[PDB]
RNA sequence: AGGAGUGGAGCCUGCGGCUUAAUUUGACUCAACACGGGAAACCUCACCCGGCCCGGACACGGACAGGAUUGACAGAUUGAUAGCUCUUUCUCGAUUCCGUGGGUGGUGGUGCAUGGCCGUUCUUAGUUGGUGGAGCGAUUUGUCUGGUUAAUUCCGAUAACGAACGAGACUCUGGCAUGCUAACUAGUCUUAGAGGGACAAGUGGCGUUCAGCCACCCGAGAUUGAGCAAUAACAGGUCUGUGAUGCCCUUAGAUGUCCGGGGCUGCACGCGCGCUACACUGACUGGCUCAGCGUGUGCCUACCCUACGCCGGCAGGCGCGGGUAACCCGUUGUGAUGGGGAUCGGGGAUUGCAAUUAUUCCCCAUGAACGAGGAAUUCCCAGUAAGUGCGGGUCAUAAGCUUGCGUUGAUUAAGUCCCUGCCCUUUGUACACACCGCCCGU
């Protein structure tokens, strides 16, 4: 934990713009393979991801030292209830159908 | 019937031996 | 030991009873005809079968053999 | 930029292995069997085999698009360089992976091991399979765990031919009581062409061409009307 | 009645005896004891003279612009440019905290709850249906009198007939072309081929003259390395490899971190792997072209292998290029004397904080039972053993370990069941937890 809240809203913007992602456990390092150069410290961002997926309502799947996530519609409802951003802003992921 | 067969042949002489044999056909 | 297992024995016996006409005595000819008429999936086994059929013809040339 | 060829081949093998494990833990319930990559100029086409395909694609390929997105964002390929297809397998009733998954998903919900296990042994046998051996090891309830095995037909163990004649699948089925290990071994039947059996026969089987019946008169005499 | 090397004479580590910070998990003889690919500073240490930022989807309690987060040498700390000083009322700023457990867990228990991969009695040749015989039955035949074989390999006999595993066959591996498919790095020698070649084949001698055994020309090669390897097995090992695993269950000194910090590098040894050749053979004149099997630089990542000059006598303190590799490294006088080293000191040290509480060259010849070794003994039959070095795994070119590789290279036996143990039989039994049994006697 030991997580700030501006990093929280930054990571919530990241989840809103991203949705489906793959993660790798990296905490002590100063340079990540594929999730650096975000102008934000990496450790707090990854702990923010840990909070998201271990708050007790979104399930995980860990193997081959990696995290693949199944973002449930319960998470969509939770984000809408808390941040009050209408789902009418459709995610950009629905192109190249 | 199959479950009784499995229980019997798992431990054909243990604690669950007489009951399973009786339950088979009686 | 050089004991020929049931596979080579049975193959040589069936080979000699089915195509006795073509088969002879000289190992080169037995090997050639054995390759030609028998689908043997090895080369070492093919040579073993040809050697045993050569032995069996040495047996038959001097009397009948019960096999 | 460039790595040594030994490292290149090892990394390609690691790619294949981790992709196989990843879509094994993804869609085992989809009757996944195997994954094959195809070498194409500056591209890497991937074709995926499953017993069922309507489920693996689903409706408008939500599952397919999710899988391609995750594989792309995991492996680091250039944007849209990885694409996975889904084609049925001609050998479903005697493929070790498919039958191991069938056994696990018949045993998961709660069922006598013997009924479903003999049923899959049957469905193996009517699929032309030459021989099968299934072992189920684990808690048969009580302070001791045991292993029960059912074999049918002919199936070999030793020598080279076990490499290209017998396929064995080892899986874990998680029961609320414990973990039951299922080992399913199938020997394919020999059939040249069609890729349904090993090309080579068993190396101790000598094949002979069969002559046809011959009952002939003494001398061939020409007959004309 | 053979032997060689043996554990003793030239390169330290496993775990128990074993004062406190030193004897630190799992493994109770063959099937533990450089084994956990576990080469101990430190991240991996739980024997450790010491601490901290702490862990809660919830069941109950303390209640909001302050209820503190690695974050100053000089008064000190218990090695430490750590704010831990009973100190400053600097500093991300609502993060957090306490007492109970499930929880994003734990390399914390139980491998006498498991799976999977393993070790073994199993390196031996052994196992099993179906149908038919026999028996009331457990069960037995097939699965055998014999001969033969490495082999339940085969011949043959035959209430068994047909079959299935295991063995063989099979894959890899070396051995062979006055042959073949072709390379501006070798000139078809090196590399790697759709292929050939051996098969007990030819001839003798033993074998209901069968399966087969011996011998010899011929032949490169005439019981030619290994790999894979039958159900039932064992409470053998692994939960300390694994969001592989069912929850009984401790503690905040979480068995997370941070060039940091005692050990175990003790020597009256409690044990087990390890470091090592006796003379014209051992070693230098440097006076003729030598082989390695193999390794080598960005998803990580900051660590890869290496050729000329400052020159004391060379690796080399700094520049200097080549190599994603058949292209570069690289055609890599009769025996203690002169003869093989008992501690230990100088030359420029390879640059690894610390090496001494394990990294780092040979020359002065200062003289050590200086010429086959208590009981008990492990391994080995031909390119064996043994002597050597070299390359990987560990990694900083860290080895004394291990896994492979070549070079030098062979005295002894082509046997037996005496010791240990195994198997295709008969036999005895009061054993079946199966002889480490059972059991009798005040």
């Amino acid at each position: 934990m030991l997580m700030p809240k501006k990093n929280r809203i930054a990571i919530y913007e990241l989840l809103f713009k991203e949705g489906v992602m793959v993660a790798k456990k990296d905490v002590h390092m100063p340079k990540h393979p594929e999730l650096a150069d975000k102008n934000v410290p990496n450790l707090h961002v990854m702990k923010a991801m840990q909070s998201l997926k271990s708050r007790g309502y979104v399930k995980e799947q860990f193997a081959w030292r990696h995290f693949y996530w199944y973002l449930t519609n319960e998470g969509i409802q939770y984000l809408r209830d808390y941040l009050h951003l209408p789902p009418e802003i459709v995610p950009a992921t629905l192109r190249r159908s | 019937f199959s479950e009784w067969i499995d229980d019997l042949e798992a431990d054909p002489k243990g604690k669950f031996a007489q009951n399973l044999l009786k339950k088979l056909t009686g | 030991g050089r004991v020929r297992t049931k596979t080579v024995k049975k193959a040589a016996r069936v080979i000699i009873e089915k195509y006795y006409t073509r088969l002879g005595n000289d190992f080169h000819t037995n090997k050639r005809v054995c390759e030609e008429i028998a689908i043997i999936p090895s080369k070492k086994l093919r040579n073993k079968i040809a050697g045993y059929v050569t032995h069996l013809m040495k047996r038959i040339q001097r009397g009948p053999v019960r096999g | 930029v460039q790595i040594s060829k030994k490292r290149k081949f090892v990394a390609d093998g690691i790619f294949k292995a981790e992709l196989n494990e990843f879509l094994t833990r993804e869609l085992a319930e989809d009757g996944y069997s195997g994954v094959e990559v195809r070498v194409t100029p500056t591209r890497t086409e991937i074709i995926i085999l499953a017993t069922r395909t309507q489920n693996v694609l689903g409706e408008k390929g939500r599952r397919i698009r999710e899988l391609t997105a995750v594989v792309q964002k995991r492996f680091g390929f250039p944007e849209g360089s990885v694409e996975l297809y889904a084609e049925k397998v001609a050998t479903r009733g005697l493929c070790a992976i498919a039958q191991a998954e069938s056994l696990r998903y018949k045993l998961l919900g709660g069922l006598a091991v013997r009924r479903a296990c003999y049923g899959v042994l049957r469905f193996i046998m009517e699929s032309g399979a030459k021989g099968c051996e299934v072992v189920v090891s684990g808690k048969l309830r009580g302070q001791r765990a045991k292993s029960m095995k059912f074999v049918d037909g002919l199936m070999i163990h030793s020598g080279d031919p076990v490499n290209y004649y017998v396929d064995t699948a080892v899986r874990h089925v998680l029961l609320r009581q414990g973990v039951l290990g299922i080992k399913v071994k199938i020997m394919l039947p020999w059939d040249p062409t069609g890729k349904i059996g090993p090309k080579k026969p068993l190396p101790d089987h000598v094949s002979i061409v069969e002559p046809k019946d011959e009952i002939l008169p003494t001398t061939p005499i020409s007959e004309q009307k």
